[PDB]
This record gives C-alpha cells, structure tokens and sequence, in this order.
C-alpha cells in the first residue's frame, strides 16, 4: 500500500540487545529515511547509542525531540532527567524527574533518583526519606 | 587539599593543554570532576588518561566505574 | 561428554535469528527438515530457505521481513507433521506442505473518536488549513490515544498537499495495522502433544493476541503496558494457563489463565536478551551478563555470571535422558551448557554463533545445529556412549609464579651508609635545620620580590588565570601570539577589564597593542591573538598586564612572556 508500514521496531531493539552498535545505525539511518521522518523508536534508541559512546550533550537534545512526540508518555520524561543527572547540572534535573513524577505515580526509580541527586547536594535529611520511598515500593 | 575547588580544577585545565601527553593532569581531573558528579568531563578527562599512558590501574578502576554509570542504573 | 563434528561449511549465507528457526518434517516422512527465515546478507531480500541434508532444499521469495517460525497441528483427520506458521508484517502466512495460502489479517483496531471528527469535517470541502493544525493540537496534548502509526502522517502534512489534497486526503481509507512482533505455540486444551496446538501473538500495540486452529477467528485479548520481544508459556489449559512475557522496558510479566491483567511483576536491571523456562524455574539473559532464575510465582534463587556478552539462548531438550538444560551462546565463539548451576560442558571451535536449536535432525535423534555470523554453517552431533557430567577442574585464583615477591636488593653500598648514620647522626640534623632556616628566608625574600610586583598569573580578587603561548603560524619575521583568559566564578561575570602590554622597544610593531576585553562569563575560555611583526632577527621578552577597569593600577596577572628569537 502507500504511505508507510511505519513499524519496523522488532529489528532495531534486536540490534542494540546484541550490541551491534555499528549495523544498528544504518536501519536507524534506513528507516528514518524510509519514512518522510519524524520515526519514534529511531529516535529513541539513536539517543541510547550516543549515550554509550559518552556524547551526552547530544543525549540530551535527542531526548528533547522525543519529548516532543509524546508528552503523556511517562518514559521520555523520566529519561531525559537521566540525561541531566550525568552533564551535573543536578537542580535543573529534580524538578524534571518531578515533572514526571506527577505524569505518573507509584514509581520505583524516579523516587530513587531524586533520592540520590540529593546527596549529590548537601539537602540529606530529603534524601533518607526518597529512599525508604524507593525501597518499600520495590528492593533493589 | 585546602579546598579551593574552582582554582584547582582551572590549573589542570591548563596544565593539560600545556602537556598534550603526560598523563597525570588528566588523571587528575577526574578525581576532582567525578566527585562533583559531571561525568560527562569526568569521562573524556579519563578518556585521555588511557590513551597518553595505558595500563594504569586507578584509570581501569575509573572507566569501568563510569561505563556502569551509562549503560543504565 | 564430547561431541562429533558433523560438518563445516563457512562459505554460505544464512543470517537469521534463533526466533525464526523450526524443526518439523516438510514432506509429512521421518526426515525432519530444518526451516530458516533468511533475511539477507546485507539486510537483502528475505527469502524463505528449507533444509534437507546438509544443503539447502527449496527457496522461495517473502512479502516482507519475517519474525518467527512455528508449526501447528489441525484436528485428527491426519497424523501429518503440524503445519508451518510464519509471522511477517501484520500478515502471518501459514505453511502446509509448502502451500501458500490464508493471508491472515489483523484485527485493524480503529481510531480514537476525537481524531474521527477531523476525519469527518474535510470530507465534504469544509476544509481550512488553519484550524485543522490548531484542532489536532487540541487532540495530542491533552490526552494522546495517538494511534500514530498514520494519524501522525494524517496530521502532519502541510498547506501545499493538503489543500491539494482536498480530496485525496480525505479519501485515504486509513487501515490502521500493527507488526506482530514474535510468535509461539502452546498445546490447547491439555498439557499433552496429541492435542492440537494454540497460537499465541504478541503485538506493536502492547496487546498478546491469541488465535485458535483451523478457524483462526480470536481465542481472548491480553493487556500489557509495554512491548514484548521474549515469551512463552509453561503449557497447560482449561485449568491453569501461565503466560509470561519479557518486553522492551526491562520487565517480566506473567499472566493467569483467564484474568487478562499483569498479576505479577518482577524487574531486571537491562533488557532480558533471552527468556527460556525450566521444568519449575525460569531464566532470564541480562545483556550485563547476569543470567538469573526465577520460581513460578518469581522470586530470586540464583544467578550465574557470564564472562562474555550474551548473544543466544535456547532450550535443550533431550527425549532419552530427559534432561532440560539451557544454551547460552557467546561473542567470542564458545556456547556455555548449564543446568540450575553447573556447566556441563562448552564448545570453542567456531567464530559468533547467533543461530541455535537442539532436536532431532532427520534420523539422527541428536542434532544441536548452530550458525556462523558471516552467515556459514556449523553442524554438531551427539553420540549415544556420552552422558553429560559436570567434568570440571578446580581452577585456582593464583597457580603462576608470575611475580614472587618483588622486592628490590639492597647492596653493601646501603649498609656501610647506616653506619655513618648511627654514631655521627646528632651532627647531621643540626646540619639540616640550619641549612633549611636559610631556606625559607631565601625562597620568602624572593616570593614577595615578585608578588608586590604582581608576576604570578594567578589572582584571588578578579578570579581569572592567564596563559599565553606562542603559536604555530608564528614563525620568522611574522609572529602570532595568542593568549588564554578564563573565569574561574561560578556566578559572577567580572566585567570590562583592560589588558596592555608595555614592553621594551625593539623592532616590532603589534599595531593594536591596548584592548578592551570582552565580558568573560564563568566557565569559557578566551582566545586573545595578536601580530607581532618584527623586522630582524632579536629576542626580548614582553610583558603582559591586565588592568582592572578605572581605579586600582596595580596590574594583576602581569605575565612576562620570554620570547622566542625569530629570523
């Protein structure tokens, strides 16, 4: 038919679990460019590719688009304030990880990140609390 | 060892682009950069600790301490 | 406990997925004949490949890159082999003796009402270009239900096409489809072989599908909040049905036989590479080389490391011994045996294996068949006489006399030293102290000789460092010097300073010769180039200060460079 079969995912996330990182960016490369663009998963794993290599800088705008294509979705918000934690800007990332700990509740490590971004701080007194908030909803 | 954070961690910014080899300021920045948190510096900092001097250990000790960091939790 | 090498063919093509491998007789005889789902060897043209014998049989064309294999069973009317299944697209293709027919279609969930109305205004050349990008806004932000596969291709298209569109647009019947994922089978209505066997299907829409024989109409519906690539099932039916399922968010679901709800969850740390059951327990692959094992609620009972990346696993199963063991195989080319915690045995000699199934292949009944990753292949048999042991050595921590205390030697030219050391001692440490209190009245007298007169590059008040270098393309009469500025605040921009440089006069001219220097904000550095331009060969160093901006001339971080002597 036409426009796009538009789901070509169950190939990509066999290359990343299997570590393949170098054939992996050309179907990143072949199915954005199959479609006219704008793919979600092509985004999202190119994203967790250049967070591997250390390129954090651009783990963090590519994380940005992917907050744009889904904003009630519970992940891209919870992972872009991961990729805040490790560029150090500590305070600009707790009020992300807040961001979407009210898009969605009862979370194991969005409790437990804010939990350790704390002592990265010298606030320690909330920190001892977000922890025993992550440890009674899952133990890890 | 007194504590002034800001005017160390400019004097190894510029005692490596003195000494583009000579692994130690490079080292050394990321045992000041690490214990902020950039782990982002902190990793092309003990990037170029392997590469001017490998088979050091408290790099191998440190890489591995980074690359568990960016994989996931 | 060794094995026999079969054959070693490293020249084919087959790059495939342990998920889309099948053992299951073709012709309906004895022969069991391997079927690979080949997709290309450099991401080429699937094409459907049968085996028979050690060489290939029949190949044939696919519509479209496929997932898994599977072969299923109709009723008693014949004791045939069970027929292949196929899953490619959202169009699984059956296979009964290399028959193709019955292109099953999804169920084409449709859209969301909201996105309907959109569908239903333009339709009848009420169309407006603006308030059609402004009403889908309205649609995607609040609450998404996006269904974005062609909703998104239906809303993001722009003034020129829609509007020449108009009727186009509107007339694109929107399908709505979604890829199956991954495929297996579960026996219906009992535990045993006899009866028939039950489709399961995994989707792109975090839905587990589950379809029935020979009508292939819906059996149930299943919902999970994440997408799964690893399954399977415990196999029992009509009293107790376990269905679990690893997804692409690092999590383990496990469903209960009718309630069609996630009861219990369980975590990893990564993505599960692999999801293989064991008569009780249940094992995961953690891509961090942790192969765990959970119980059939699922708790924590054990974990094996790994000491290469995981790349396969699979079941083995023998019908004599009944052992259940599962594959693990590696990058580096070795394909670890285990039970609940032992090895069993490991094989070293070929290169990556990705492909990997263990049944009966023919008439053999014990063929373990793996697969190169250039594409070749590597064939295995096992012997009647050999038992699987444990057969392990005690490897120790440190066997090796590799370094046996190294220790340096120290000579007679030491030990006359301590002699001269123990009686005459008291004189020599009046000798240090004496020479020492020189020291710091010496190095005192000529640290404050320079910092009166400001020579060191550092400073506390203005918090900046300077370093200046002379420059490659400074060479011969032309020279270029450059020179290095940098705040060390964190939130406090120093502002406007002044930087000139008096300097001796010799036959140079540097023609600027007294900046104003940008405001340098926390954390960049600045490069600051100049000319200089001498005319014959001297060398003199120059002085470089910088001033604060009206009152205090006292020059901080005055730099004398020493210059180099050009031609």
């Amino acid at each position: 038919e036409f426009p796009i079969l538009e789901k070509q995912n169950w190939l990509i996330h066999l290359h990343y679990i299997r570590k393949d990182y170098e054939a992996c960016k050309a179907v990143i490369k072949e199915q954005l460019q199959e479609t006219q663009g704008l793919c979600e998963y092509a985004i999202y794993v190119q994203a967790l590719i250049f967070r591997l290599e250390g390129n954090i800088q651009e783990s963090l705008e590519l994380f940005q688009t992917c907050a744009v294509l889904s904003p009630q979705s519970a992940d891209n918000l919870k992972q872009v304030a991961r990729s805040l934690f490790l560029l150090g800007k500590h305070k600009a990332a707790i009020e992300v990880y807040n961001e979407a700990a009210k898009l969605n509740q009862k979370d194991w490590e969005i409790s437990h990140n804010l939990g350790v971004c704390y002592i990265y701080l010298k606030q320690f007194n909330k920190a001892q609390d977000q922890l025993h908030n992550a440890l009674n909803l899952n133990r890890h | 060892r007194k504590g002034h954070v800001e005017q160390a961690r400019a004097l190894l910014q510029t005692a490596s682009s003195l000494a583009p080899h000579m692994y130690e300021p490079h080292f050394n920045f990321a045992t000041i950069s690490d214990k902020i948190g950039d782990l982002q510096r902190s990793y092309v900092a003990a990037q170029k600790s392997e590469a001017a001097f490998p088979d050091h250990v408290d790099t191998q000790h440190l890489i591995k301490q980074l690359r568990q960091h960016f994989a996931m939790l | 406990s060794k094995w026999l090498d079969a054959h070693y063919d490293p020249m084919a093509n087959i790059h495939t997925f342990s998920a889309c491998l099948a053992l299951a007789d073709l012709h309906g005889d004895g022969e069991y004949k391997l079927v690979v789902g080949d997709l290309g060897p450099g991401g080429q043209q699937p094409r459907l490949k049968v085996l028979k014998g050690p060489l290939v049989m029949t190949e044939s064309p696919l519509p479209a890159l496929p997932a898994a294999a599977a072969t299923f069973l109709m009723e008693q009317h014949e004791p045939r082999t069970p027929a292949l299944a196929l899953a490619s697209g959202p169009c699984v293709y059956v296979y009964k003796n290399l028959r193709p027919y019955f292109k099953f279609s999804l169920p084409q969930l449709p859209p969301n009402p909201l996105e309907q109305d959109l569908w239903n205004q333009a339709k009848e050349d009420r169309i407006d270009p603006l308030t059609l990008k402004e009403m889908l806004e309205s649609i995607r932000e609040t609450a998404e239900e996006p269904l974005s596969i062609q909703s998104l291709r239906f809303l993001q298209l722009e003034l020129s096409e829609m509007e020449a569109f108009v009727n186009q647009h509107k007339s694109n019947s929107i399908k709505r489809q979604t890829v199956i994922t991954t495929m297996t089978t579960l026996k219906k209505n009992l535990a045993d072989e006899d009866a028939v066997s039950c489709l399961v299907l995994g989707t792109e829409n975090k839905e587990l599908l589950v379809l029935d024989p020979e009508a292939f109409t819906i059996l149930a519906k299943m919902s999970l909040p994440s997408v799964p690539v690893f399954l399977e099932v415990s196999g029992q039916f009509d009293v107790e049905f376990r269905l679990a399922a690893a997804c692409r968010n690092g999590n383990i679901y496990i469903l209960r036989r009718d309630s069609k709800h996630p009861k219990y969850c369980i975590e990893l740390s990564a993505q599960p590479v692999g999801l293989i059951r064991v008569h009780k327990v249940l094992v995961v692959g953690s891509t961090q080389d942790s192969l765990h094992g959970f119980t059939h609620k699922g708790k924590k009972l054990w974990t094996v490391q790994m000491p290469a990346a995981i790349l396969t696993m699979n079941l083995l199963e023998q019908h004599s011994r009944g052992l259940q063991a599962v594959m693990a195989g590696l990058a580096n080319g070795e394909v670890r045996i285990y039970r609940d915690k032992a090895l069993l045995n490991v094989i070293h000699t070929p290169d990556a294996v990705t492909s990997l199934c263990f049944g009966r292949y023919g008439r053999e009944d014990n063929t373990l068949i793996m697969t190169t990753r250039g594409g070749g292949l590597i064939i295995k048999i096992l012997k009647r006489t050999a038992v699987f042991v444990e057969g392990g050595s005690e490897v120790g921590p440190p066997p090796a006399q590799a370094m046996k205390l190294n220790v340096p030697r120290k000579t007679r030219l030491y030990v006359d030293q301590t002699l001269r050391e123990r009686e005459a001692g008291t004189a020599m440490h009046r000798a240090f102290q004496t020479d020492l209190y020189l020291l710091r009245l010496r190095a005192a007298r000529a640290y404050l000789q320079a910092l009166e007169s400001s020579l060191s590059p550092l400073s506390t008040t203005a918090r900046e460092p300077l370093k200046l270098h002379a420059v490659v393309q400074g060479l011969g009469p032309t020279f270029k010097l450059t020179l290095h500025l940098q705040n060390t605040s964190t939130t406090r921009p120093v502002l406007g300073l002044l930087v000139c440089f008096l300097y001796n006069e010799a036959l140079y001219s540097l023609p600027r010769a007294f900046f104003k220097v940008p405001l340098l904000v926390p954390g960049l550095n600045y490069p600051l180039e100049t000319f200089v331009e001498s005319l014959s060969n001297k060398g003199i160093s120059d002085i470089i200060k910088v001033l604060v901006l009206r009152e205090g001339q006292s020059a901080p971080l005055l730099s004398a460079h020493v210059n180099m002597p050009g031609s």
